RNA sequence: UUUCAAGUCGAUGGAAGUUUGAGGCAAUAACAGGUCUGUGAUGCCCUUAGACGUUCUGGGCCGCACGCGCGCUACACUGACGGAGCCAGCGAGUAUAAGCCUUGGCCGAGAGGUCUGGGAAAUCUUGUGAAACUCCGUCGUGCUGGGGAUAGAGCAUUGUAAUUGUUGCUCUUCAACGAGGAAUUCCUAGUAAGCGCAAGUCAUCAGCUUGCGUUGAUUACGUCCCUGCCCUUUGUACACACCG
């Protein structure tokens, strides 16, 4: 096994994911973005996107337009939950139904490729006693 | 847990077995195994040498079973 | 083709990426004993290192035993398949990974928290120490 | 387009209708000095239909087995076109339909 | 508007792609042969159509 | 042509046809030698139509079966009895029915499925059960 | 009287031109031999690594010798075996399609096999020539 | 269009059970009994047998001529066919 | 043997001598048995425009401290793998669709992708070259190469949509389980037991049923001891009939 030595190093380190860093993640355009992610989002995106995930996109990009003092975005409302994030709408805050009511989630950059609905349980946790 | 069959060939134990085997009537995977406390996977080499030295006679040949006697 | 003996060139123990390998199972099985290596992965690492499979561990020479540890931290090195690996499109630089004995249980806690800091639903029911994979829970798994 | 190498194929669900156009139309085939190759007895297919017998689910778990016997034959003449259509209007029959490839 | 909403939802490939002849029911339905009857509606057509029990 | 005659041997669903022709008696099963029965264990069960009369039986006749159909076992069955009514069937037609009767003999007083196909066959399956007569257990 | 492969064992025939054509040399071996596995339903690649190509190829010849235009689909549920689904009951699966594709156009390349009519792949001219040729140096022990 | 013949014979049968009810239900007040379907060359002759044949073949046989309408209309059928 | 009767048990012949094997149908009445969640089958009650009608979106029917039932894998060597040998039967299959069965060729470790062709079918898929099985090897009584849950990372397919992983594939993790208490189920010959395959549900998903075939036994061919039912006799203050 010869020998073994962790000595971890960094350099003012911004997030990465899969190679991309923050900086350019976020201005890379979604079509570029999908080619380095996994299975299930490339196959989604080569499918064809419906008019719906790319409505969302646009409401949510007006939404951060609509304040330039750099505080959150407010929150844009939706229904469709099966949508990809991408880095386009990291810093976004969304309100994603669960059935009932609108769970608020803000688009954190390590929630990039995940189902928007998948951080809004849809039921109460069962709790016996 | 208490088996710890020897599974390397030392000196001592090579000529006792060229010692021991062909005083056998009857010798196999298992009666290697069971007497001369040495593995499966070395015993089976050490019947298909044995058998070509010439000190044992091949009784019937099978994977699963080999019917080994003395040559004598 | 044949019996042969030995003398003190025998290992009983050995150690590997500091976890202890019993010397006397073939060699192929033996580094089965260090997790994130499996029977498939010792299979391939033994070929690429000319180390035939007929050799108990304890057989091995030293030359042998560096020579394997080095493919193993490499394995993209010596013409093993991405696909292959362990760790394969690594979350945040991207590249195809293995991790090892120590590193593997890091890693995988690193992504455990990746989950639950994002508060995920497969993230929290791992949490729970539940089922994630959508498996029924109201009649299994009722051990502890 | 004259005398030429003309199959006739039958099918029905019930044998006797059947077996009386096969051989009524064999019978027209030999005092009309025609060659012909059959009557060729096809594989019968049995279509088979198991349902639950309960409309509801209560009960025994009893099961019906319905059947549909389906009878095919094949028919090879030598004679001219008009001849063998002709034939055919002698031994219609409601049952068994009639199918005419060259 | 209204009528881009209304029934818009696809029903082919499902269950609800398809129903009876008889009764239009969605559960319980035979496709072998082309038959589109649901179970219960088949046993008191099989008769007719000609199907029969014999063993 | 030649004296041929030509049966057949039936097990299950396994069917052996038998060409028993004339010749220097020539045994092939599919085209290959008797000697290379793939199931060892069972490599006397068509041995025994040949060693019961005698390999002498044998010198002016040749033999050339296709079986099809059934299983591993079920495909021995068929052959040795296509064999043996084979050997039979050409002794009825070009020899004296004296010797005919004298082989038919050997052959009954050792194994009736020489001869004669078995007629079990398999029995079909009931609902409310995995099998033929077995059910699905019970629970009160 | 002459020798053909239906007159030979198929076990201790396949053993030989195995080793024919590995001492041969001539077969082209893919890269990914020491690495792949056979079959998805099988677990762990083939034990003897150096000779398993050799000889799966011998056995495809012999196969592709007693039949007529067998293409490469019908190899791959040949050589396919039981699946180990875990708790699920066994199932049939397929045989690699690559390591028989490349069998066959392996074989293809030594001379022994060609491309059929209507599908499939025949035994070559030569094909016979030379199978028959290993069956009489087989059964002279 | 091409129909196999497992799936012709089911679907001549099939349309027999369909157009059986359906006179069960419209012509109930004749006692209906049953119907035959002649198939035949350039024609599909069907013969209902009733109690009444009055009722079906009434006012210059205005309804059997309107309920032959209703099956050219429902089946595709052509006119004279 | 027998009341020499109905029959039964043995042989011989026979393809078949247990009703030849197996099923389908199946009497006189009855149950508050189950279904109005199969019906454009229904009486009545409720609702009928802020619908309890119908449609659209999203979730749920899977939700988990627990008790119970039908099952599947297994606990190993009569075995696991690795090569090699290589045999069934019952069935199904499409068009201007809304897309069927898909060989053969070519890519791909696989899963899978692509190009042509055949088949509305004893023709082609298909000899469905299935699995158990057999041979030769590795393993060698070890929670081991038995077992493959749980979980991490990745690759494809179906589908508008896969997150609460549809499914498949690759690497890795490798858990309880070392033959199971009280109890209790099914079964008598090609039967039981294994072992797979097809059809139904089905865009996808079979640890499910309905069938089919491969390999193929142990043990009775008897009894009322337990259990259930039937008959006869008997008691009854029950007859809406002991839920009296
Ligand atoms: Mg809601
Ligand atoms: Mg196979
Ligand atoms: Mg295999
Ligand atoms: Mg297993
Ligand atoms: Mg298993
Ligand atoms: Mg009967
Ligand atoms: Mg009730
Ligand atoms: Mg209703
Ligand atoms: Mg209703
Ligand atoms: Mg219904
Ligand atoms: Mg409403
Ligand atoms: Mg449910
Ligand atoms: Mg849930
Ligand atoms: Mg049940
Ligand atoms: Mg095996
Ligand atoms: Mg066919
Ligand atoms: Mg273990
Ligand atoms: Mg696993
Ligand atoms: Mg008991
Ligand atoms: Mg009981
Ligand atoms: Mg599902
Ligand atoms: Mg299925
Ligand atoms: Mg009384
Ligand atoms: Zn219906």
């Amino acid at each position: 096994m010869v020998d073994a030595t962790a000595p971890k190093k960094r350099t003012f380190k911004q997030f990465s994911f899969k190679g991309v860093d923050l900086k350019d993640l976020v201005e890379m355009p979604t079509e570029e973005f999908t080619k380095l992610c996994g299975a299930r989002v490339r196959r989604r995106f080569s499918r064809g996107l419906d008019s719906k995930p790319m409505g969302l996109i646009k409401k949510l990009r007006a939404a951060r337009a609509a304040t330039e003092p750099n505080e959150r975005p407010a929150v844009v409302k939706t229904h469709l939950r099966n949508m990809i994030v991408v880095p386009e709408m990291i810093g976004s805050v969304v309100g994603v139904y669960n059935g009932k009511v609108f769970n608020t989630v803000e688009i954190k950059p390590e929630m990039v490729g995940h189902y928007l609905g998948e951080f809004s349980i849809t039921y109460t946790p069962v709790r016996h006693g | 847990d208490k088996a710890q069959h020897i599974v390397i060939l030392d000196q001592e134990k090579y000529d006792r077995i060229l010692k021991d085997v062909p005083t056998y009537k009857y010798v196999s995977v298992s009666v290697l195994v069971d007497r001369l406390k040495i593995g499966g996977s070395l015993a089976r080499v050490a019947l298909r040498q044995l058998e070509e030295d010439g000190i044992i006679t091949p009784v019937l040949k099978h994977s699963k079973q080999a019917i080994y006697t003395r040559a004598q | 083709p044949l019996v042969v003996q030995e003398q003190g060139s025998f290992q009983h123990i050995l150690r590997l990426l500091n976890t202890n390998i019993d010397g006397r199972i073939k060699i192929m099985y033996a580094l089965t004993k260090i997790r994130g290596v499996g029977r498939r992965y010792a299979n391939l690492v033994c070929k690429k290192a000319d180390v035939e499979l007929t050799k108990r561990a304890g057989e091995l020479t030293q030359e042998e035993l560096e020579r394997i540890v080095t493919i193993m931290q490499n394995p993209t090195n010596y013409k093993i398949p991405a696909w292959f690996l362990n760790r394969q499109k690594d979350q945040v630089d991207g590249k195809d990974y293995h991790v090892l004995a120590n590193n593997l249980e890091s890693k995988l806690r690193d992504d455990l928290e990746r989950l639950k800091k994002i508060r995920s639903h497969r993230g929290i029911r791992h949490f729970w120490g539940l089922k994630v994979r959508g498996q029924h829970t109201k009649t299994t798994s009722r051990g502890r | 387009q004259q005398i030429h190498k003309i199959r006739i194929t039958l099918t029905s669900t019930k044998v006797k209708q059947l077996e009386n156009v096969s051989a009524n139309i064999i019978r027209n085939a030999a005092q009309y000095n025609i060659v012909k190759k059959g009557p060729v007895r096809m594989p019968t297919k049995v279509l088979k239909i198991t349902t639950r017998k309960t409309p509801n689910g209560e009960g025994s778990k009893t099961w019906d087995a319905y059947e549909m016997r389906i009878h095919k034959r094949v028919i090879d003449l030598q004679a001219p076109a008009s001849t063998v259509k002709r034939i055919t209007q002698i031994t219609i029959e409601p049952g068994v339909d009639v199918e005419v490839t060259i | 508007a209204h009528e881009n909403v209304w029934f818009s939802h696809p029903r082919n490939f499902g269950k609800g792609s398809r129903q009876c002849r008889h009764c239009s029911s969605h559960s319980g339905l035979i496709r072998k042969y082309g038959l589109d009857l649901c179970r219960q509606c088949f046993r008191e057509k099989a008769a007719d159509i000609g199907f029969n029990k014999y063993r | 042509s030649t004296q041929s005659v030509q049966t057949f041997g039936k097990k299950k669903t396994a069917t052996a046809v038998a060409h028993v022709k004339a010749g220097k008696g020539l045994i092939k099963i599919n085209g290959s030698p008797i000697t290379l029965v793939q199931p060892e264990i069972l490599r006397f069960k068509v041995y025994e139509p040949l060693t019961l009369v005698g390999l002498d039986k044998f010198q002016g006749i040749d033999i050339r079966v296709k079986v099809t159909g059934g299983g591993h076992v079920s495909q021995v069955y068929a052959i040795r009895q296509a064999i043996a009514k084979g050997l039979v069937a050409y002794h009825q037609k070009y020899v004296d029915e004296a010797s005919k009767n004298e082989l038919k003999k050997i052959f009954a007083s050792y194994d009736k499925t020489l001869l004669v196909a078995d007629s079990r066959r398999m029995e079909p399956k009931k609902f409310g059960g995995r099998g033929a007569r077995a059910r699905f257990q019970k629970s009160y | 009287p002459g020798v053909s492969v239906r007159d030979v064992p198929a076990q201790d025939f396949i053993n030989a031109y195995a080793q024919f054509l590995q001492r041969q040399g001539k077969l082209e071996v893919p890269g990914y031999v020491d690495i792949v596995k056979t079959s998805a339903g099988n677990d762990l690649p083939p034990q003897e690594a150096e000779t398993w190509f050799y000889k799966r190829a011998a056995s495809i010849a012999r196969h592709i010798y007693l039949r007529k235009q067998v293409g490469v689909g019908a190899l791959n549920k040949l050589y396919g075996g039981a699946k180990n689904r875990g708790f699920r009951p066994h199932k049939h699966v397929d045989a690699s399609g690559s390591i028989n594709r490349k069998c066959v156009q392996a074989l293809q390349k030594i001379g022994v096999l060609e491309i059929s009519p209507k599908g499939g792949r025949r035994i070559s001219e030569n094909g016979q020539r030379d199978l028959d040729r290993i069956a009489a140096q087989t059964l002279e022990e | 269009a091409i129909l196999s013949k497992k799936k012709k014979l089911v679907a001549d049968g099939v349309f027999y059970a369909e157009l059986n009810e359906f006179f069960t239900r419209e012509l109930a007040e004749q006692g209906y009994a049953g119907v035959e379907v002649r198939k035949t060359p350039s024609k599909l002759e069907v013969i209902v047998k009733a109690s009444n044949t009055q009722g079906v073949l009434g006012e210059q046989g205005r309804r059997i001529h309107e309920l032959t309408s209703l099956i050219v209309k429902r089946f595709k059928l052509s006119p004279e066919g």
